[PDB]
Parts: C-alpha cells; structure tokens; sequence
C-alpha cells in the first residue's frame, strides 16, 4: 500500500564545502571520543576484551583503511541527506562560496505546537528507520520481524534510544543557527474546548450524512435503510451511555459541552421531525426505531443555552414545528369529533418529549401561546369520540409547571410588548382564554363537582383533564405563594401573581378522597390509578386536623367490605363444586380489582401514615388504637385466605411493575 | 439521621452482609481536622 519514492544518494556528487563540513564533523567526533576515553580512563592492551576494559583507539585516522573509515564517515549524515532529499524545506542560512552557567529551559511551559512538531518529527524518523530495516531484511533474505511494535507502545530500549538521539541533536544544533519547524495550528480552539473531543466531528459528520440522505427524500415516486440501521442504534446507545458529559457547560462540569452540543441536539430534533413528516408509510418499517430514538433524545434533551451566544437559528424551526403540530392537532380535533399514523399512534412520544426534564427550577411567551392554542383546540369538540389521554395530561402538566407567570388567574408580569402593540392576543387571561376561567371560579367549580359524589361511569373528558392539572398546579406555586415564606427577598419583593393557601390544599385532599371512595370496585378503573401516578406529592403540605374524618370512615368502610366479601365467599364456596369454582373465580376477580385500587391508593395514605406517626412521636392522640385494630383486622383477613394471596401474586406478576414508587426518595 | 432510616440505592434495610462476630463489637467514632463533634453515648432519658 505505502510506496515510498527512492531518492538518489550515490548518484550525486559531494561538493567541496560538504566535504569540508563532514571532515570537520569527523574531527570533532574523534576529539569528543578521545576526551571521553581519557576521562573514563580506558587504557591500552594487547587484545580487545571486556574484563580488562582495554581498547586501543587513540591513534590518527589518516593511516586507517577505507573499511574502518566507512563505518564512521556517515554516522548521522544519512538522516540529514534523507531529510534534505525528501522534504523540500531547505533554509537559507549563509550564501555559497569566564565560566557562564547554562540557562534554565524546563521552567517555562512547553508550547503545544512545538510538542506536536517534535512528535511528528519523531514519528517520521521512526517510520523511516523502520523502512530501512524492512529494506535491509528484504535484501538479506527476510526471516523474523521483531520490529513490528506500534509507536505508541514502543519498547523501553527504543523509547530511550530515540530520546538520546533527540537530545544529542538538540545539543549539537545549538550553534550555527539551525531550526526546522513546519506547522500552522492553534491549540486554543483545536484542542482546548470544542475540537479537543471527537464528539464535535462526529456530530458534524452525522449531520452531513443526514443532509445527504435528506437530499433525495422524494425518490420513491438499499442505502437509506442500511444507513438508518447502522446509525440509529449506535447513536441511541451513545446517548444512553454517554450522557453525563453533555449535562451543562464545561465551566460547571461534574459535563463539558458548549453551545455546539445544544445546537447539534436541536438540529437532530429538527431532522428527525422532518423525517417523521413528508413520508410516513414509506418509513413504516423503521417506525419503532424512530419512536425509540425520539424517546432517547427526549430523555437526553439537555437543552443547553443557545441564545446567549448564537442568534437563535433553530428557534424559528422549533416555532414552525410547534405551529405545525398545533395545526395537526386542530385538524384531528375538527375531523374526528399522510401523517395519519404519526398523529394517531405516534403523538404520545411527542407529548412525552422533555416532560420530566424541565420540571425543577433549573418559560417564554411563544410556548405559553402555543399551549393556550393547543388547550383551546382540545377543549373544542373534544368530547364523544382514541387512546390518547395520559400523554395529553402529561403535556398539560409539563406546560403548566414550566410557566414564567401564573397561567390560571390574572391577579402579565413579564408580558411582551407585541401582545399590546402588535396584532396578537390580549395580555389578559380571561379574555384570551374563553374556556379557562379565573382560579377562584375554577376551584369553586371543582369543589362543587366533587361535592356531588357521583358514580364513576366513564366520563373520560372532565376528571382526567381537570384533577391532574390542578394537582400539578398547586404544589408548584405553593412555595411561591404570597403567604408562604419565600427563600429569597427578591421573590417577595415582586408582586405575586398566584394565590394559594391551606384551604385550597384541604379542598384538594377532600376532593381526592371523595373521588377515591366514590369509585366502587366492580370492574377496571384506570382513571384513579392514572390520577394517583400523575400526582405523587399531593401530601407535601398537608394540614393534619381533619384526620379522623379523612380516615375513620374510609378504614371502616374498607373493613366492612372486606368482611362482607370474605363471608360471602365462604358461604358460597364451603365445599368444592363447579358453581363453587365459578363463585371462587368471581371473588378472585373482585379481590384483584380491589387490590389494584389499593395499589393505586397506597402512596398518599402511606405518606400520611409516616407523617402522623411522626406527629404522634412528637404529640400523640387517640388514633393509634383504632389504626392498629384496622391493620390487624385487614391483615388477619388477608392471612386467612390462601386463594387471596395466590390471586394477589398472580396480579403482581401480570402487572409487570417494579413497585419502586413506594420508596420514593 | 433525623427520625428516618437512611435509604440505600437498593431500597431496603441494607446491612453489611451478616458480619461475623469473631471477638465482639465496640462503638468507634472518628473526627477530622477542624471539626467539632458531640458523642452522646447516653446515660439518662434527657440525654437522648
């Protein structure tokens, strides 16, 4: 593969100046060798050996033969000739024809460019020496090749010999003004912050192949499938494993990632959105792969700061994509009650995108008007009719939690001048949203609806959109309330826009308790489970004064129901029969339904059990006795039925859940 | 730490995997430089 160019070495004629220079070099080498011999006291002898340390060499070289002079005539001249023949970088130095101390050179830092040039020179010397060695082995016939050692992992002998040669060259090139350096690079950008890691080049090249693939999207009227199958799992596992180094800016690492990483991530999101659109049925074979890649990107959507240094660029594309999504949502909500498959069975990853990422403290007018438009579109003729509701609830909770100001009542602070000076929606809340009332009216309506205590039925268009929204809304602004103690002076200094107090939390707890106790277990009821899952910290600011009314009726009803079902089961079964077996399996199904409802309802009551246990440790009351009686009754009822345990184990197996929500943490 | 068992990564009452007795056990406390600690071994109800 590698074919070097053999430059002539013996065909040239040595000039008189070169002959004088090589004669002077040979004389200097002989003088230095004589000085070393007289310093180390190498005496004469009648024979050459090692045990007597005898070597007669202090004689003039003019009386020697050509064979002995040839081994020392060109000790370093071959390398210089190769350098002057191969590399055409001949410098122009000259035209043709009392005890000072050495300075300190290791104190100052070493330049990256100089080190790179020295490493390149060493690599060139090693490669060329290996080339002479291979040529000599071929000339001699061949045989073993013990020199096949990588340069990065060279042996100690070579790693000492090359350093000795380099330091000898440095100490011999000090005079006569000799310095060779061929390079032009900067270490402040190529190996400092951005181009030092290989991630930037990887992102640029994957962008290049993505654009190349996009260049012929309208070609169906081979290569793309193989390219996708190669890249998508690889980039997915790269995001899955290597994700901590791109968490934030390198100044706050541990997480080294500049705005280039965020720009590449946004470009990848735009490219995958484009591939999703246009043709959908053509790329239906890789649809699960696309969904998995979107999920991975959403779970790794760091979304670093871009507008601080880059003038948006991708912000317009994101706005256009969000507008297209809102228009598509309006189209479905209009025509329901090419992108049909994506808008039906693939909008859940979109509504789930960055849902859990932007949830802490860690937010714009455009996002606010977009979520307002989507809410108005959904609420317009959204009844009757898709298995698209948990994703909508998650998107609503994410949009509510990530709000610069209050999005429920006008009591904006950071509004834009275009809302009043340009043609747009008014800055008010009640006028802009015709179906979202003020916070007080909304909570009054919710309390009135909860006070009714109606049955479950189905009604999958009011409770599952209202209860999760308020349940994710109130705790978010509970710490920013005008009455709650703020952790900073600036938070209390600005006029607050929200108004949440303990009465709202008490009403929330009462409504949740009423909706749990109203849901009788006769069939599958996933609405309560979804509500419990979507709002875990609903007891973070509980008010422990109405604990008797919360728990004593509920535990009494639970014990009564358990007693009556176990008594009915015993009465119907007694012996073993086909009718007895049918009754037993019906009771097992009822037990499974009750156990599923209990699995939904545990986290809140368990957190409250921890809380009031702590309160009783601080100050007890008259509740531990009846609590213990209820616990004993329910556990002896559970223990007195092996079929109940078998059904519970079967339901746990068929649930395929890790039950990691109990530990919280 | 404060009225609550310290939770581990696994999520259960993690121990040191059934330490063999050998000779016995003894309470040992440590202290770094520039640190102030209070060792309350417990001699009365008011101590706890």
């Amino acid at each position: 593969n590698f074919d070097p160019r053999p430059v002539e070495t013996l065909n040239v004629i040595i000039p008189e100046k070169l002959d004088s220079f090589i004669n002077k070099f040979a004389e200097y080498t002989h003088e230095k060798w004589a000085f070393d011999k007289i310093q180390n006291n190498w005496s004469y002898g009648e024979n050459v050996d090692e045990e007597l340390k005898t070597h007669p060499m202090l004689r003039p070289y003019k009386t020697f033969s050509e064979k002995d002079k040839e081994i020392y005539r060109w000790p370093i001249k071959e390398s210089l000739k190769a350098m002057i023949a191969w590399e055409w970088t001949i410098e122009k130095a000259r035209e043709g024809e009392y005890n000072p101390q050495p300075p300190d050179l290791s104190g100052v830092t070493l330049s990256r460019e100089l080190q790179a040039m020295a490493e390149q020179l060493a690599e060139n010397y090693h490669n060329t020496w290996g080339r002479k060695k291979k040529q000599e082995l071929e000339a001699k016939g061949g045989g073993t090749h013990p020199l096949l050692v990588p340069y990065d992992t060279l042996t100690a002998k070579e790693k000492a010999r090359d350093r000795e040669k380099a330091q000898e060259l440095l100490k011999f090139l000090q005079m006569n003004g000799y310095a060779v350096t061929r390079g032009l690079k900067d270490m402040e950008l190529d190996t400092s912050s951005i181009e030092k890691r290989f991630a930037f080049g990887f992102l640029q090249q994957l962008l290049r192949w993505m654009d190349i693939s996009q260049e012929f999207i309208a070609h169906l009227e081979q290569e793309i499938k193989f390219f996708a199958k190669i890249l998508l799992p690889l980039i997915n596992q790269y995001f899955t494993n290597h994700c901590l180094y791109f968490l934030s800016t390198p100044a706050k690492v541990l997480g080294h990632a500049s705005n280039k990483e965020k720009e590449m991530i946004t470009s990848l999101f735009c490219k995958l959105a484009a591939l999703v659109r246009h043709r959908v049925s053509l790329f239906g074979t890789d649809a699960p792969a696309v969904v998995n890649c979107l999920h991975i990107l959403a779970r790794s959507l760091d979304a670093r700061t871009v507008m601080k240094s880059g003038p948006e660029i991708v912000k317009a594309g994101l706005r256009s994509f969000f507008e297209s999504a809102s228009e598509d949502i309006e189209k479905m909500v209009e025509n329901l009650r090419q992108n049909l498959t994506y808008t039906t069975v693939a909008l859940l990853p979109v509504l789930t995108t960055l849902f859990q990422h932007i949830a802490q403290h860690q937010i714009l007018d455009d996002v606010q008007v977009s979520c307002y438009r989507t809410l108005c579109s959904i609420y317009s003729l959204g009844t009757t009719k898709e298995k698209l509701r948990p994703a909508l609830g998650e998107c609503l909770a994410r949009l509510a939690a990530a709000m610069p100001v209050a999005f429920l009542e006008p009591q904006y602070t950071t509004k834009s001048p275009r809302e009043r000076a340009i043609l747009g929606l008014p800055n008010s809340v009640e006028e802009m949203c015709p179906d979202i009332p003020v916070l007080d009216r909304l909570m009054a309506d919710i309390g009135g609806l909860a006070e009714s205590g109606a049955r479950y039925t189905e009604m999958p268009h009011v409770i599952e959109i209202t209860l999760p929204m308020l349940c994710s809304y109130l705790p978010r602004w509970w710490e920013r309330g005008p009455e709650a103690p703020p952790p900073a002076l600036p938070a209390g200094a600005p006029p607050p826009c929200t108004a949440v107090t303990s009465d709202h939390l008490n009403s929330l707890l009462g409504n949740i308790l009423r909706i749990i106790v109203n849901n009788l277990g006769i069939d599958e009821a996933t609405w309560m489970k979804r509500l419990a899952v979507f709002a875990q910290p609903i007891v973070s600011r509980a008010r422990p004064e109405l604990l008797h009314s919360h728990f004593i009726p509920t535990i009494g009803r639970l014990r009564k129901r358990a007693g009556k079902v176990v008594a009915e089961e015993e009465q119907l079964r007694l012996e073993a029969k086909a009718e007895a077996e049918e009754g037993e399996l019906l009771v097992r199904d009822e037990f499974s339904v009750l156990c599923r409802d209990l699995y939904a309802l545990y986290p809140l009551l368990i957190r409250y059990v921890d809380n009031n246990r702590a309160h009783w440790l601080t100050e007890p009351n008259a509740n531990a006795e009846e609590l213990f009686r209820m616990v004993g009754e329910i556990f002896i009822y559970w223990s007195k039925s092996h079929n109940f345990k078998r059904e519970e184990q079967n339901f746990v197996v068929q649930n395929e859940i890790n039950n990691m929500s109990f530990l919280t943490a | 730490l404060n009225g609550e068992v310290l939770m581990s990564d696994s999520g259960s009452e993690t121990a040191f995997r059934e330490i063999e007795i050998g000779d016995g056990f003894l309470p040992v406390c440590s202290l770094g430089p520039g640190q102030v600690g209070h060792l309350n071994l417990g001699q009365d109800v008011s101590s706890l």
